[PDB]
DNA sequence: CGATCGAT
DNA sequence: ATCGATCGTTTTTTTTTTTTT
C-alpha cells in the first residue's frame, strides 16, 4: 500500500542511515560480515531500532510473523542485488533480535501472551536428536502421469487445487522422495533452574522448538536466554470433551542466546 | 425465559448500589473502578448483601445457580455499561464469600447442584497451568464465516449448520486463535478434611478446578472455602456402567455414544485461611492512621518513635517477650539480634555479602532451652522449626527416589532448604550423624550449595541463621577435661559460631523457689503471667520497620574498630598456652553486623561507637565464656 | 457401522 | 429429493536384568 510499502523502506533507510560506532554503521557492514562467513543469521537491535524509529513496537505484536518476513525479504533484495555473486549457495535469509527489556521466568505466562513477542529462559533437559522435515508441497499425477506441480504451502494445512498439467484433473495422485525442499530440525525440553523455584516443590516445564538453522548448539544442562514466541497447537483434540481441553503450549525460537557462550564472542568497537 | 427475574434482580441491585450501597458508599464500584482500566473481570460479591437488599434470592440463587451463573455476567456487563462507555469485552469471574454453611465430602447426591457452598480440605499432588482456547470462528467454507457465537461449550463441536447461506453443514471453515474468546484453568486434587477425621472409609477425594484469578495460589497444606458448583461432567467414555441406555429415536413417518457419566467438582471462591500473614502496610489490631513512607509501614510512628527513643526500651523489650520465663539476661538480649537485621549494604559485584549471624545455645539439662524456641515457630514468619532427625537427610535433601514416576530421579528440595529468610532451627546437634553436619559446614557460610548423583545443575542456597542445642558428655559441666574434650567436636564450626552463651546449672534454693514463684503466676488463671512494657503488635511492627533504613558505618570506632579489634587480638594474643584457642575474621564480620544491628535497634542509620563498645564487651563475654 | 454416490 | 447399493471398517501384553546408594 502507500503505508504498507513503507515497512521495507524503513528497514532499507534504517540499515544504512541509523549509524553509530562513530560512523560506518554495523548494518551497513554487519550484513556483509554475515555474508562473508556464510551464516545467514543476521541479528537486529531493538534498542537501536527504537533509537531510530519507535513505531515498530506496536506494529509487531499484531503479527510479528509478518514483521520478520517483511524484514528478511529486505535482506534478500539488498544482498542479491548488491551481492548477486551470492546467488548460488544458500540465497535465503532470516533475522534475529537480542534486546527485549524483560525476563519472564517460567510459571509466568498465560493466555494473554498468545502468539506475540516473548522472552524467557530455563534449563535444557533431554530432547530429540537431529532430524529434518519438509518445506514444499509437490506430488505426482498418475491418471495422466504428470506432476501435480509445486503448490503454495500453509503452516500445517492442505491445498489441493484442481489446477495441474493433467487437464487440471487427476484428483488422485502419488508422491516422490526428491525434487522437494528440506529443512533440519531439533527439539528441546526446557526446565527451570534450581535457584529460582518457588522454594521447595516440583517445578514446571514447557517444550520449545528450534529449527533448521538452530541445532547442535544446545545440550542437556546448558545456559540460555531466548526470545521465542508463544505457540498454540490449535487443536489437541476438541470434541465432546474432558472436563478440560487437552491443549498444550510450546515456544518457537527466533533468537536463542547462550548465557555461558564459551567461544570467541564479542563484536569490535571501532577503536 | 426463566431467569429474567434474576436479570431484573441483579439489574436493580446495580441500580441501588448505583446510588449508595453502604452509608453513601459502595463496596463493589471501586473494585470495579480499579477494574475499569485493565478490565480484569473479577469481583467478589457479598452473599449477605443479597439478603440485605434483594430479600432472599439466596434460595432463588443457591439451587439454579449453574444456569443462572451466566446471567450474572450479563448483569456485570450491564453494570459496567452504565457509567463507562463500554464494549462487550467485559467478563465475569467471581470469588464468592459471606456465606455461612460449611459442608463436607459426605452430603453428596443428585440434589446438591448449583449452589455456592464453602468447603475445605487439604491440597495434594498439584498439577499445572494448561490453557484453553474455548472459542473461535467456524462455519461453511466459502465466505460466510464470522462466528463469535455460543460455541464455547465443554463438549466442543466444530460442526455447525449455517448462518447466512444454504451451504455446507458438516464441512467447516478453518479456525480462529486470533480475535476470539479464550481463558485458563488448572486441576488439582483434595483429600478428606482433617477437621473431620472419622474411622473406616478412606479419605474420599474430590476433583477441583480453578478459574483465572484463583490460580497458583493454592498450595499443599492448606484449607479452603469453595463454591458449591457440583457438576454434570461432560465426560466421554467409561466402563462398569451397565445400566439402561437411551437416546432419541425420532418420529417415524411414511451420533451414538455410550452414556455413563462420572463426577468431579468445580469452585469459584477461595479463602486459603491459616496461610495468611501480611507484612507492615496491613493495618493491624493496633494502628495509627497516619502518613508515612508507605500505607501502614510505620504510620504508628506516633508510638514507634517512642519505642525507638527510650534508653530504657532496650531492657524493657528484653523483658517484653520473656514474661513467662526467667534465666540469664544475655541471651534475652542477644537472641533478638538473630531475629533483628544485620548489615544490608549497597555495594559491589564482589560476591554476596551476608546479613545474618550464627547463634547457639548450650546448657545443662532441664533448663528450658527448648522452650526458648518451642514458641519461636509460633512467633516469626518464614521461620518454622522441627528437628533434624524429625526427618531423614531428606530434611536437607528431598526423599531420594529410584523408581519411575515422572523422570525416575528427583532430589530438588528439602526441609532446611525452604526456610528462605526465616530460621528453621533444630535441636540435638551432638549425636546427629556427620552428613548434614558437613553439609552445614559450608551451607551456613557459603550459602550457595550443590550436589551430584541426581543434579539438575544443582545450585541451592541457605538464607538464614540457626539455633543450637548442645549438651556435654557426662550431662554435667564437670571441670575434668578441656572443652575440646568436654564436647568432642571440631574447631572451625566452634569459630563459625561467633556467639555461644552457655546456660550453666547450679543448686541454690532461692533460685528454684523463685521459679516456683514464677509459677505463682502461671496458673492463677486470672493473672497467670507477669507485667510487660510493650504489646506484641507494636513490637513486631517496629521490627518489620527497622530494617528498611540502610544502616551505615562512618564512625571513628568504625575507623578504630581496628583499635578495639587490635585489643581483641592483643588480649587474645595469648589463648595459646593453656588449652589454645583460635581467632579469625569471621569474628570481625560477626562483630560488624552485630554492632550494626545494635544500632538498627535505634531506628537510626549511621553506626555509633557505643555499639562497637557493647559489641566488644559481648565478644569478650563469649570468648572468656569459652575459657575452661 | 459408517459415509459416498447413483439414479428415480 | 428420495431411496438404496456403493464404498471401507479391526485391536492385546507384565515382568526380568543390571544399576546405584
Ligand atoms: N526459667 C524458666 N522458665 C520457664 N520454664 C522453665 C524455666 N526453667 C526451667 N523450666 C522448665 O524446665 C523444663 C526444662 O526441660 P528442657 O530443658 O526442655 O529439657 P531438655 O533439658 O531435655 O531440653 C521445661 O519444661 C521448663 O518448663
Amino acid at each position: 500500500l502507500g503505508p504498507r510499502t513503507e515497512i521495507a523502506n524503513r528497514f532499507q533507510s534504517f540499515l544504512r542511515t541509523f549509524v553509530d560506532e562513530r560512523g560506518a554503521y554495523t548494518y551497513r557492514d554487519r550484513i556483509r560480515r554475515m555474508c562473508e562467513q556464510n551464516m545467514s543469521s543476521f541479528v537486529v537491535s531493538y534498542t537501536d531500532l527504537a533509537n531510530k524509529e519507535h513505531v515498530l513496537a506496536y506494529f509487531l505484536p499484531e503479527a510479528p510473523f509478518q514483521m520478520l518476513e517483511i524484514f528478511d525479504k529486505v535482506a534478500k533484495d539488498m544482498v542479491l542485488s548488491i551481492f548477486p555473486t551470492y546467488e548460488r549457495v544458500t540465497t535465503e535469509i532470516h533475522v534475529r533480535i537480542s534486546e527485549l527489556p524483560l525476563i519472564e521466568e517460567l510459571r509466568t505466562f498465560r493466555k494473554l501472551h498468545l502468539n506475540q513477542l516473548v522472552r524467557t529462559l530455563g534449563v535444557v533437559t533431554a530432547t530429540t536428536g537431529v532430524l529434518p522435515q519438509l518445506s514444499v508441497i509437490k506430488y505426482d499425477c498418475v491418471k495422466c502421469g504428470y506432476v501435480l506441480g509445486p503448490f503454495v504451502q500453509s503452516q500445517n494445512t492442505e491445498i489441493k487445487p484442481g489446477s495441474c498439467p493433467e487437464c487440471q484433473s487427476t484428483g488422485p495422485f502419488s508422491i516422490n522422495m526428491e525434487q522437494t525442499l528440506y529443512r533440519n530440525y531439533q527439539k528441546i525440553t526446557l526446565q527451570e533452574s534450581p535457584g529460582r523455584i518457588p522454594a521447595g516443590r516440583i517445578p514446571r516445564s514447557k517444550d520449545v522448538i528450534l529449527l533448521a538453522d538452530l541445532c547442535d548448539q544446545c545440550k542437556p544442562g546448558d545456559e540460555l536466554e531466548v526470545t521465542g514466541i508463544y505457540t498454540n497447537n490449535y487443536d489437541g483434540s476438541l470434541n465432546t470433551d474432558q472436563g478440560f481441553p487437552v491443549f498444550a503450549t510450546v515456544i518457537i525460537a527466533n533468537h536463542v542466546v547462550v548465557k555461558d557462550s564459551k567461544q570467541v564472542v564479542q563484536s569490535l568497537t571501532d577503536e | 425465559v426463566k431467569d429474567e427475574v434474576g436479570i431484573r434482580a441483579q439489574k436493580l441491585f446495580q441500580d441501588f448500589l448505583e446510588e449508595f450501597k453502604e452509608d453513601g458508599e459502595i463496596k463493589y464500584t471501586r473494585p470495579a473502578a480499579s477494574l475499569e482500566s485493565p478490565d480484569r473481570c473479577t469481583l467478589e460479591v457479598s452473599f449477605e448483601d443479597v439478603e440485605k437488599y434483594d430479600q432472599n434470592l439466596a434460595t432463588a440463587i443457591i439451587e439454579e445457580y449453574y444456569h443462572i451463573y451466566p446471567f450474572l455476567c450479563q448483569s456485570v456487563s450491564n453494570y459496567v455499561k452504565d457509567r463507562i462507555g463500554l464494549k462487550t469485552q467485559k467478563d465475569c469471574y467471581v470469588a464468592f464469600t459471606e456465606v455461612p454453611t460449611r459442608h463436607k465430602v459426605r452430603d453428596l447426591t443428585t440434589s446438591k447442584i448449583g449452589t455456592l457452598i464453602r468447603i475445605s480440605g487439604q491440597v495434594v499432588r498439584t498439577h499445572p497451568v494448561h490453557p484453553e482456547l474455548v472459542s473461535g470462528v467456524f462455519m461453511c467454507l466459502d465466505c460466510q464465516t464470522e462466528i463469535r457465537n455460543v460455541e464455547q461449550q465443554f463438549k466442543f463441536t466444530n460442526p455447525t449448520i449455517c448462518r447466512n447461506p444454504v451451504c455446507s453443514n458438516r464441512k467447516r471453515f478453518m479456525l480462529d486463535v486470533e480475535k476470539s474468546l479464550f481463558l485458563d484453568f488448572q486441576k488439582i486434587r483434595i483429600q478428606e478434611t482433617q477437621a473431620e477425621l472419622p474411622r473406616g472409609c478412606i479419605p474420599r477425594a474430590v476433583e477441583i478446578i480453578l478459574r483465572s484469578e484463583l490460580v497458583e495460589t493454592v498450595q499443599a497444606g492448606d484449607r479452603y472455602d469453595f463454591t458449591g458448583t457440583l457438576i454434570v461432567v461432560p465426560d466421554v467414555s467409561v466402563l462398569a456402567g451397565v445400566g439402561t441406555r437411551a437416546e432419541n429415536s425420532s418420529r417415524h413417518k411414511p451420533g451414538m455414544r455410550e452414556l455413563n457419566y462420572r463426577m468431579a467438582f468445580l469452585a469459584c471462591s477461595v479463602q486459603a485461611t491459616t496461610a495468611r500473614f501480611g507484612g507492615t502496610d496491613l493495618p493491624m489490631s493496633e494502628v495509627t492512621a497516619e502518613d508515612m513512607k508507605k500505607q501502614m509501614t510505620d504510620a504508628e510512628w506516633h508510638k514507634i518513635y517512642e519505642m525507638s527513643k527510650d534508653r530504657n526500651l532496650y531492657q524493657n523489650l528484653i523483658s517484653s517477650l520473656f514474661p513467662s520465663i526467667y534465666g540469664n539476661d544475655e541471651v534475652k538480649r542477644g537472641i533478638l539480634l538473630q531475629q533483628f537485621g544485620g548489615v544490608a549494604k549497597t555495594t559491589t559485584e564482589k560476591t554476596s555479602l551476608r546479613g545474618d549471624i550464627n547463634v547457639c545455645i548450650v546448657g545443662d539439662p532441664s533448663t528450658a532451652k527448648s522452650q526458648f524456641l518451642k514458641q519461636v515457630s509460633d512467633f516469626s514468619p518464614r521461620a518454622i522449626y522441627t528437628s533434624g532427625k524429625a526427618s531423614s537427610a531428606a530434611g536437607l535433601t528431598a526423599a531420594v527416589v529410584r523408581d519411575e514416576e515422572s523422570f525416575d530421579f528427583v532430589i530438588e528440595a528439602g526441609a532446611l532448604m525452604l526456610a528462605d529468610n526465616g530460621i528453621c532451627c533444630i535441636d540435638e546437634f551432638d549425636k546427629m550423624d556427620q552428613r548434614d553436619q558437613v553439609a552445614i559446614h559450608e551451607a551456613m557460610e557459603q550459602q550457595t550449595i550443590s550436589i551430584a548423583r541426581a543434579g539438575v545443575r544443582a545450585t541451592l542456597n541457605a538464607r538464614t541463621s540457626i539455633l543450637a542445642a548442645a549438651n556435654p558428655i557426662n550431662g554435667r559441666y564437670d571441670r575434668s577435661k578441656s572443652l575440646q574434650q568436654n564436647i568432642q567436636l571440631s574447631a572451625p564450626i566452634m569459630s563459625r559460631f561467633d556467639l555461644f552463651f552457655i546456660l550453666v546449672d547450679e543448686c541454690n534454693e532461692v533460685v528454684d523457689y523463685a521459679i516456683a514463684r514464677k509459677i505463682v503466676d502461671l496458673h492463677s488463671n486470672i493473672e497467670e503471667s507477669v507485667e510487660r512494657a510493650y504489646t506484641r503488635e507494636e513490637v513486631l511492627r517496629y521490627v518489620t520497620f527497622a530494617r528498611q533504613f540502610k544502616p551505615v558505618i562512618s564512625q571513628e570506632a568504625g575507623h578504630m574498630l581496628v583499635e578495639n579489634y587490635g585489643h581483641l587480638r592483643q588480649r587474645d594474643t595469648g589463648t595459646s598456652g593453656r588449652s589454645t584457642w583460635r581467632i579469625t575474621v569471621r569474628q570481625l564480620e560477626s562483630m560488624i553486623r552485630l554492632s550494626e544491628a545494635m544500632a538498627k535497634l535505634e531506628c537510626s542509620n549511621r553506626v555509633l561507637e557505643r555499639h562497637v563498645k557493647e559489641a566488644f564487651r559481648l565478644l569478650n563475654k563469649s570468648i572468656i565464656r569459652v575459657e575452661q
